[PDB]
């Protein structure tokens, strides 16, 4: 609570879905709910206690003034958002006491720049309004949209603000594709193979041929093909799944600095970032000396054409490995009879 | 009341095409607004400007999109931390203090083998792009580093597309072996710094191959007392 009081919620179970791979939940919190912290761990049938996964996480309520509130979610399951589909978004700004709303305002980023602005009537009456979003190829890697609006408060203005990330289909600008006429998967020695380019538009390719044992084990095998996505989504400048502790850190976390006059941002102290022979391994292993261990090694190699100082005479590291050396020749020539 | 929104990224690009958002509300008729950089001590030198006009045509909303010429910035090599950014029109002004980095493309070393032998030859070319993911043709510096740590070999290569074919580097017959490490920045004003490794091993002939197989790659609770 603000009150410090702590209240055990009934425990919720789900399933993960088949497609989707993820089990959906909804918690309905009391009015006044300020952190939440909650366990999820897996019930599967066959598997111990013990050897159940889990995993905790917290939650911290967004901070307002105003007691205004927004909500922003895309409504689908199985997410996929195909280019050049419509994104239906489902705002739902409503747990405000002054809300009655001129318009809502919408920013959408991509790669580190902002590609797409608009603004949106907002409708007095129903609460929950939905809003038709173009999916374009200036998207293509990943995408994060920013909804705001605004109240006035007889104090001041105040802007409420909720983002989402959007993960989209990997789409290349041409699309290049290389293909064998054999297609077949066997090949013979010196056989000729024609070999095919095909894009959507004029474009520069540049080939690899690797043979596949290159890569030693198969398990962990990295190409420049593999880290290029992950290293180069660093073009995103915000982090996290969306949301916010305040409008400012949602502008934050979405990778932004604004100007205005009701919410004023603190960049300033932000930078950061986010997410037998035993008797020989005595004085071998006692010595510790790692010039003289060596010499501990090869003084007990087998040696039967010559004894050991006369393999002695050839070092010339000085007594130090001598006395290591001698001592250990002597009981590889001891402990073999 | 009435107010105004100015959305841009938290850090800005050198050379970096970047988006400012102007977003006003509450505004009856129309009103030009301007929106330029300048240095953070003073606001005497100007790196860009751009002027928009909105209207209830454009729904009070407009974009500018304002650039940072790598070459305007000090000719002594020591950085410029922070910029101002400035948004000014009739009815108000606000200016805000922001940071800037000289990281701007990326630089992706592909090599066709990460494993060399002596005597070989290293097939190696380099990707170099923008702030856009565009080929942002700019001439390339990279150098060889050996697994001792000593800078070995330096070459540098302009490029006509962003497919950069760098020269073949020669293993030599008794080098050193280990872990190779290969730097690439840009020649001049860029920060952008990219990097790749290759190891380097002897080459003996076995007298036969052994390969060793488990029963998984993880070692799950089922097998914990037994592993084929």
């Amino acid at each position: 609570d603000v009150n410090q009081e702590t209240s055990d919620l009934d425990p919720s179970k789900s399933v993960t879905r088949v497609d989707d791979g993820v089990a959906s939940f909804v918690l309905n919190l009391p009015s006044g709910v300020t952190v939440l912290e909650f366990n999820v761990k897996t019930d599967a049938p066959d598997l111990p206690e013990e050897n159940q996964a889990r995993e905790g996480y917290r939650a911290i309520a967004y901070s307002s003034l105003s007691q205004s509130y927004l909500y922003i979610d895309w409504t689908d399951n199985h997410k996929a958002l195909l280019v050049g589909e419509h994104l239906n978004i489902i705002v739902t700004p409503k747990s405000p006491y002054i809300d009655k709303i001129t318009h809502y305002n919408y920013l959408i980023l991509s790669k580190g720049k902002i590609i797409h602005f608009g603004t949106r009537e907002k409708f007095s009456d129903a609460s929950y309004q939905s809003i038709n979003i173009p999916v374009t190829q200036n998207m293509v890697p990943s995408s994060r949209l920013l909804v705001y609006y605004i109240v006035t408060g007889e104090q001041t203005a105040e802007l409420v603000s909720d983002s989402v990330w959007l993960n989209i289909e990997e789409k290349c600008g041409n699309q290049l594709q290389v293909h064998l006429s054999p297609d077949a998967d066997a090949y013979s020695p010196g056989q000729t193979v024609s070999l095919n380019m095909a894009t959507g538009m004029d474009s520069w390719v540049a080939l690899a041929a690797v043979d596949s044992a290159v890569y030693g084990v198969q398990r962990g095998a990295k190409k420049p093909l593999e880290r290029v996505f992950q290293f180069l989504e660093k073009s995103d400048l915000g982090c996290g799944a969306g949301g916010g502790l305040n409008n400012a850190n949602v502008f934050h976390l979405a990778g932004l600095t604004f100007l205005t006059n009701a919410n004023a941002d603190d960049s300033q102290e932000n930078d950061e970032p986010c997410k037998l022979q035993k008797k020989i391994e005595e004085i071998a292993a006692k010595y510790k000396h790692s010039v003289v261990k060596k010499c501990c090694y090869d003084g007990a190699c087998v040696n039967n054409d010559e004894t050991c100082e006369q393999r002695a005479a050839r070092i010339s590291l000085g007594p130090r490995c001598i006395k290591a050396f001698t001592e250990c020749c002597v009981v590889a020539s001891q402990l073999r009879a | 009341e009435q107010t105004y929104v100015i959305s841009a990224p938290k850090i800005f690009r050198v050379g970096a095409s970047e988006n400012i958002v102007i977003q006003v509300y509450g505004y009856t008729e129309a009103f030009d607004a301007t929106i330029s950089i300048k240095s953070y001590p003073d606001k005497k030198f100007s790196y860009s400007s751009g002027h928009v006009h909105l209207s209830s045509e454009n729904k009070f909303q407009n974009s500018a999109i304002l650039t940072i010429q790598p070459k305007q910035l000090p000719g002594g090599q020591n950085p410029v931390s922070y910029v101002y950014l400035e948004v000014v029109s009739k009815h108000f002004s606000k200016s805000k203090r922001m940071p800037i980095t000289y990281d701007n493309g990326f630089l992706f070393i592909h090599t066709d083998k990460p494993v060399y032998t002596p005597d070989q030859s290293v097939k190696v070319r380099v990707y170099s792009l923008n702030d856009d993911l565009k080929p942002a043709k700019r001439e390339t510096v990279l150098t060889f580093i050996d697994p001792e740590g000593s800078e070995v070999d330096m070459v540098e290569e302009i490029d006509h597309i962003g497919i950069i074919s760098f020269p073949d580097f020669k293993i030599p017959s008794n080098p050193r072996y280990g872990m190779w490490t290969i730097k690439a920045k840009y020649k001049e004003d860029f920060s952008t710094t990219g990097t790749a490794y290759f190891e380097v091993k002897e080459y003996v002939l076995p007298h036969f191959s052994v390969s060793i197989e488990p029963e998984y790659n993880f070692i799950g609770y089922k097998n914990f007392k037994n592993f084929e």
